């Protein structure tokens, strides 16, 4: 057994990080107060949940979790929240004034003065770890502290964790909950930074996961918590190979292994199927094909985008529920003779599917209907270059005129570290066109 | 369409089908960054101070 | 009030429906760039189909197919048609075409010579025509001597040796067809035609001259001599044609030509639609196509090419235009007959 | 604990003060005695942004009244809410400014500028995160013109890197008390644009019009005037007083409204404007509609004469919050010629669900518009009308101010009107 780090940074990490520790508990049976009856190693183990919970000698199950927000209010729910028994004071950390939405200022002005104390709780963490595999990373693109400090501490963790992996979940800005302006800055400047020091991240669209909440789950104005909830189970799926028993990605090098043959191009598009009403009167419980095939519709994507204009690399199916080989085969065939899938030349044209018979977790009071099957797909595709290319654009319009540049160069960033950005952004969208179009 | 290293277990199980074969800045290095945007912040800040004290 | 853009200065069929918008006074005209648009009149080359429909609250169309290109290009028509199990190799409408690149660059050159090779020794006519500048001969030799002189993809597709000649003249032509695709993928062909004449008689025994050969609108304006005699412009159309081929052949364009026109169509259509369909996509597309196709003395039609940006005959904007903005535009975007149309129905 | 210090000066700026604490003070329901008797706890969630807290349970405003005569500050803590503030935090002198920049800036307010920052000083050293600071004044006159922007050059020279925040009352010659204003306004506009982060400018010839034309008020006094500066800075401030994630913090206001460092001075904007027909029901698309027509503006300034860099919308009320955004996006969408359309989805929604006293719901609109450029054309013309001629000036000459000061006033105005122009196109 491998330990694996969770860290949450800025308020779209830690309330995100809220709702998945809510739903791994769920999963695993664990109870708000950290009792877990099924476990009956009482103050020790190395079972396949032990890879997110140590546990003390009173039987508490803690999560390997760290929240960092330059900002208090956020934090301050997982504090008198109903798992605040899960944590510890030195597991939450707050400052008194955040990054303004200003990625100099998270990640200079302000990190500089927090990042010793972060990667001390993260030490402590990994003492406990007797063979610590690497991080999960949950933060926003577009907030200053989840794009500056993010981008900061993804640094060091290269620094004092050399051969250790680090994976993403990172929120991509969308103006339909969006709070700020400057956004498209701190996504750019936050990926620039990362790129070389990120094994693999899974990008969610806003955009995507509120129009999932309004067309599947009749929400008319999806809150966070909407979001939070639908994006805890994708997440979870994306996880529950390193939390159960299983053959496949039971390490975070699996990821990169399976996900990622070009060190530049880890970012591969989820999607996720089926996302019914709870309120819904009763659903008909759809088939293997059925949500199968829905893997390959753009609706339910957690990043808006035509896969059948690009190039696969990968391809994962994550099933969860009664789902057996025989009919994953079966489907696949039948929806490899209807749709446009297009595999690199130098990559083989094929599926790794892991299947965990368990289904779904719905939170109580949730709005996702409980089903007997769903899947998430795993697939690197070219197409994806598409959110790139929208974001830069967007940048480009602004850096023009330099709008808002001077709230950066007040921080004491250079004006030249937005064309050095801009620049790799450029050299990123070219490696996809290479490697995606004729 | 093939099925290979099927791998079962109590709580699911795992494969592989193909269908077709194919065809970093140290820890010194980072102090001197965030110092330099230090730097510059305390050199912008005086000379808002000298503008003042004119 | 609806908004468009127009990002296609030399487009003359959407210089138009530009021009009709505005004058139902609901469609206000914004600057190229302004992305908070409807409608999007875009470029040929490169356009951005990845930055539509990411603005909150617009419903955002666009006149392309993103990957219509496959069916509008010379060597994708072919790998399409070759490839293709719905069109299937032995595609009876498609004259026999190979991909052939230039020697300073997959290929079927080989594949080209013994089909050659084949004809030649059954005295069968072995007459090809290559293109991408173009070049009729009956020797494979030159043929291929002239795609390794340029640097792009060819095409050399069997040349057609017994095409329907009008009389008097004895001369070629080519039928071309205007089709336009909305956002529910309905087929609609405008029932106005265009048959673009040769006004050189057709002389078998010299393809060096390919002035009574290609029947380009341009060409025949600029190296023939008897351009505008028997028809303005070389253009007859369907009224015309079809009294014609009642007096002369006795029957009729339906039954002899638009049956077989109507049935390519949808074969090349309805094969591309999953690939290009935005049913479930976060915008749509509509798209206007002009199929090209041949007529051979046995009133068989065969399909030359489509074009994924077409002109129109002079006397056929004002009708063809305003069909565009009812059933393409004002269909998603409606406003405050006896359809000019013919509906292709199909199975989705 | 985020927390904003107040500070209100001169004869303008302590009235508009005055009633903004009246206004505010009801709707988080602290009572004339500091004393809360509110039934939604929303009202105290974020009070500690403008209030302390002291013994008893009692809120205390975490304001500073300043003023070189007693008069209008007398006026205020006999007003309705007076009793409310810290006697300590009253500051002011017995001289007066005479309505004369310099008299407020160089003479007498600087005899008297030490101690209102030693009050300053002392509610900083008593804030567990100060964000920063607003200021209440008119630029027209002497004492909030001229030691104001003389207040608000020491405060960023003692807390340089907090927002400094002022509502500022643009002086007009239809609602003018002397003929220096336009030397005033003038003076201060440079300190303004060279000291503070976010400036309101609110122009007396705008809220003159809207209670002539729209309130239909046959003669208007400066304290119809005020009712308007109250709504309208209960409603720009709401983001900062009660829970919210859009803007809601100084700085983060700043960092999406203010592109360039110099043009930070915004249009502000309220709705409804109802004359006394008060009954009825106003809907979202009314709401919205007025929000952005000229006649609800507060700069007197025509925005189809300028383009739009930033535009922040707050809407307090239970509504549609679906609703709104369709609204808002129709609005943006069928006048897109007035955005900027190199600062994509310049324009930001907020929601608040109380509302204002007496109304079930309300709208007010944050521009920062080019077409403020119109309000300091017409200051800048005025003053040279009088400085052509050298007129008025010996009133400020014999407080040992030169004519090159007036001459640097002048063109510094007229490159903030260029400065405007060029983005315009
Ligand atoms: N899905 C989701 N997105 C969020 C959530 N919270 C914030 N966001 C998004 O994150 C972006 C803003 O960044 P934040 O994380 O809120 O900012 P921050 O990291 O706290 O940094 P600062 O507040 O500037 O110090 C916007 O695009 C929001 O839409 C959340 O709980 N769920
Ligand atoms: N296989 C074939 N047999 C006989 N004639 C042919 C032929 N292929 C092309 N042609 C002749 O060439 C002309 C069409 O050329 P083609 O369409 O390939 O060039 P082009 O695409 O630049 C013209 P456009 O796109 O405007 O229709 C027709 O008039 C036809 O007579
Ligand atoms: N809106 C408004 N404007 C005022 C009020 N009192 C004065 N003014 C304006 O303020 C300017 C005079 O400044 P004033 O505040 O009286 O001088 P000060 O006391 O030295 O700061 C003139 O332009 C007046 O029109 C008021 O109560 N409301
Ligand atoms: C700028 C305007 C101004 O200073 N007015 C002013 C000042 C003093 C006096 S007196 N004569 O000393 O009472 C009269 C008028
Ligand atoms: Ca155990
Ligand atoms: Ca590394
Ligand atoms: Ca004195
Ligand atoms: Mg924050
Ligand atoms: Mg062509
Ligand atoms: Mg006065």
């Amino acid at each position: 057994m491998r330990e694996c780090i969770s860290i949450h940074v800025g308020q779209a990490g830690v309330q995100i990080g809220n709702a998945c520790w809510e739903l791994y508990c769920l999963e695993h049976g664990i109870q708000p107060d950290g009792q877990m009856p099924s476990d009956k190693t009482i103050g020790g183990g190395d079972d396949s949940f032990n890879t997110f919970f140590s546990e003390t000698g009173a039987g508490k199950h803690v999560p390997r979790a760290v929240f960092v927000d330059l900002e208090p209010t956020v934090i301050d729910e997982v504090r008198t929240g109903t798992y605040r028994q899960l944590f510890h004071p030195e597991q939450l950390i707050t400052g008194k004034e955040d990054a303004a939405n200003n990625y100099a200022r998270g990640h200079y002005t302000i990190g500089k003065e927090i990042i010793d104390l972060v990667l001390d709780r993260i030490r402590k963490l990994a003492d406990q770890c007797t063979g610590l595999q690497g991080f999960l990373v949950f933060h926003s693109f577009g907030g200053g502290t989840g794009s500056g400090f993010t981008s900061l501490l993804m640094e060091r963790l290269s620094v004092d964790y050399g051969k250790k992996s680090k994976l993403e979940f990172s929120i991509y800005p969308a103006p339909q909950v969006s709070t700020a302006v400057v956004e498209p800055y701190n996504s750019i400047l936050t990926t620039h930074t990362t790129l070389e020091h990120s094994d693999c991240a899974f990008m969610v669209d806003n955009e995507a996961i509120y129009d999932i909440c309004r067309r599947n789950l009749d929400i008319e104005r999806p809150t966070y918590t909407n979001l939070n909830r639908l994006i805890s189970q994708i997440v979870s799926s994306i996880t529950a190979s390193l939390r159960f028993d299983g053959a496949l990605n039971v390490d975070l090098t699996e990821f990169q292994t399976n996900l990622v043959p070009y060190p530049r191009i880890h970012f591969p598009l989820a999607t996720y199927a089926p996302v019914i009403s709870a309120e819904k009167a009763y659903h008909e419980q759809l088939s293997v094909a059925e949500i199968t095939n829905a893997c390959f519709e753009p609706a339910n994507q957690m990043v808006k985008c035509d896969p059948r204009h690009g190039k696969y690399m990968a391809c994962c199916l994550l099933y969860r529920g009664d789902v057996v080989p025989k009919d994953v085969n079966a489907a696949i065939a039948t929806i490899k003779t209807k749709r446009s899938i297009q595999f690199v030349d130098w990559c083989p044209t094929g599926f790794k599917v892991g299947i965990n018979y368990q289904p779904p977790t719905v939170v109580p009071g949730g709005d996702l209907a409980k089903v007997q099957r769903a899947v998430c797909m795993l697939s690197n595709t070219t197409a994806i270059a598409e959110a790139w290319a929208r974001l830069d654009h967007k940048f480009d319009l602004m850096y023009a005129k330099r709008a808002f540049v001077h709230w950066y160069v007040g921080e004491g960033m250079e004006e030249g570290e937005f064309s050095e950005a801009r620049e790799d952004m450029a050299a990123l969208e070219k490696d996809y066109e290479e490697v995606g179009v004729d | 369409m093939e099925v290979i290293e099927l791998n079962k277990c109590t709580s699911g199980q795992s494969f592989e089908v193909i269908l077709k074969p194919p065809s970093d800045p140290s820890l010194e290095e980072i102090q001197k960054k965030l110092e330099a945007a230090e730097e510059r912040r305390k050199y912008q800040e005086a000379e808002l101070l000298k503008h003042l004290a004119e | 009030m609806y908004t468009f853009v127009v990002r296609d200065e030399n487009s003359s069929v959407y210089a138009e429906v530009s021009r009709l918008l505005l004058a139902t006074g609901q469609w206000k005209r914004l600057r190229k760039d302004n992305p908070r648009f409807n409608l999007m009149l875009g470029e040929r080359n490169r356009l951005p189909f990845g930055r539509l429909g990411h603005e909150p609250g617009l419903v955002q169309l666009v006149n392309y197919y993103r990957g219509a290109d496959k069916l509008c290009r010379k060597a994708s028509l072919v790998k399409l048609i070759k490839t293709s199990p719905e069109l299937s190799e032995s595609c009876t409408w498609f004259p026999e075409s190979y991909v052939i690149y230039p020697t300073n660059l997959t290929d079927e050159r080989e594949v080209f010579l013994a089909a050659y090779n084949r004809r030649r020794e059954g005295r069968e006519g072995n007459v090809w025509i290559a293109k991408s500048g173009i070049l009729i001969s009956s020797e494979a030799s030159e043929l291929l001597d002239f795609i390794d002189e340029q640097g792009q993809v060819h095409v050399i597709q069997k040349y057609l040796e017994k095409p329907l000649l009008l009389e008097p003249g004895h001369r070629k032509f080519d039928i071309r067809s205007w089709v336009l695709v909305d956002h529910l993928y309905n087929i609609y062909l405008y029932r106005e035609g265009v048959l673009r004449t040769s006004s050189e008689p057709y002389n078998s025994a010299n393809f060096q001259d390919k002035t009574c050969h290609l029947t380009n609108h341009c060409i025949q304006k600029e190296y023939s001599k008897n351009y505008g005699r028997y028809e303005e412009g070389n253009e007859m159309f369907f009224e015309e044609f079809n009294q014609y081929l009642m007096d002369a052949l006795n029957t009729t364009l339906e039954n002899s030509i638009l049956l077989q026109i109507k049935h390519i169509i949808r074969s090349c259509l309805m094969c591309i639609e999953p690939a290009i369909s935005t049913k479930h996509l976060h915008y749509q597309s509509f798209q206007l196509f002009g199929f090209d196709f041949m007529v051979d003395e046995e009133l068989k039609v065969w399909l030359i090419e489509v074009n994924g940006a077409p002109a129109c005959a002079q006397k056929l904007y004002a009708e063809l235009c305003q069909g565009i903005v009812d059933v393409a535009i004002s269909s998603v975007f409606p406003l405050a007959p006896t359809s000019i149309f013919i509906k292709l129905h199909h199975h989705h | 604990m985020r927390e904003i210090v107040h500070i209100q000066a001169g004869q303008c700026g302590n009235q508009i003060g005055a009633k903004f604490w009246e206004v505010i003070s009801d709707e988080h329901g602290i009572d004339p005695t500091g004393s809360y008797h509110g039934d939604s706890d929303l009202q105290l969630e974020r009070i500690n942004v403008y209030y302390n807290e002291a013994t008893g349970n009692k809120y205390v405003p975490r304001a500073i009244l300043v003023d070189l005569e007693p008069g209008t500050m007398d006026s205020v803590r006999s007003g309705p809410f007076g009793q409310i503030f810290r006697p300590d935090n009253f500051v002011f002198g017995q001289s007066g400014a005479g309505n004369n920049w310099a008299k407020g800036h160089y003479t007498e307010g600087a005899e008297l500028v030490d101690s209102v920052l030693d009050v300053v000083r002392k509610e900083s050293e008593s804030c567990d995160c100060l964000q920063g600071f607003q200021l209440t004044h008119s630029l027209g006159g002497g004492t909030g013109s001229g030691m104001g922007t003389l207040l608000i050059s020491k405060i960023r020279e003692e807390y340089p890197d907090r927002i400094m925040n002022t509502f500022s009352v643009m002086p007009s010659p239809k609602v003018s008390d002397t003929v220096v204003e336009p030397y005033n306004a003038t003076l201060s506009v440079h300190q303004l644009v060279e000291n503070t982060d976010e400036t309101y400018c609110i122009d007396n010839e705008a809220l003159y019009d809207i209670c002539f034309r729209t309130l239909k008020l046959t003669t208007p006094t400066y304290g119809d005037l005020n009712h308007l500066v109250s709504a309208t800075m209960s409603g720009v401030t709401t983001c900062l007083r009660f829970p919210g994630q859009l803007n809601a913090d100084l700085r983060k206001l700043a960092v999406n409204m203010v592109p360039f460092p110099r043009l930070h001075f915004f249009m502000p904007g309220f709705a409804p404007l109802t004359s006394r027909q008060q009954y009825r029901a106003l809907t979202v698309p009314e709401l919205t509609q007025q929000m952005f027509d000229s006649k609800n503006m507060m700069a007197a300034c025509d925005p189809r004469h300028g383009r739009y860099l930033t535009v922040a919308a707050i809407f307090r009320g239970r509504m549609s919050m679906k609703e709104v955004d369709e609204q808002m996006l129709n609005v943006q969408n069928k006048n897109s010629s007035y955005f900027v359309e190199w600062i994509p989805n310049n324009v930001k929604t907020a929601v608040c669900d109380i509302p204002p006293r007496g109304l079930k719901m309300s709208a007010t609109f944050i521009g920062n518009s080019t077409a403020i450029q119109e309000l300091f054309k017409r200051i800048s013309e005025q003053f040279t009308a009088m400085f052509r001629r050298k007129a008025f000036l010996h009133w400020y000459t014999g407080e040992g101010m030169d004519e090159m000061e007036f001459t640097e006033a002048e063109s510094n105005m007229n490159d903030l009107v260029s400065e405007y122009q060029q983005y315009q196109d």
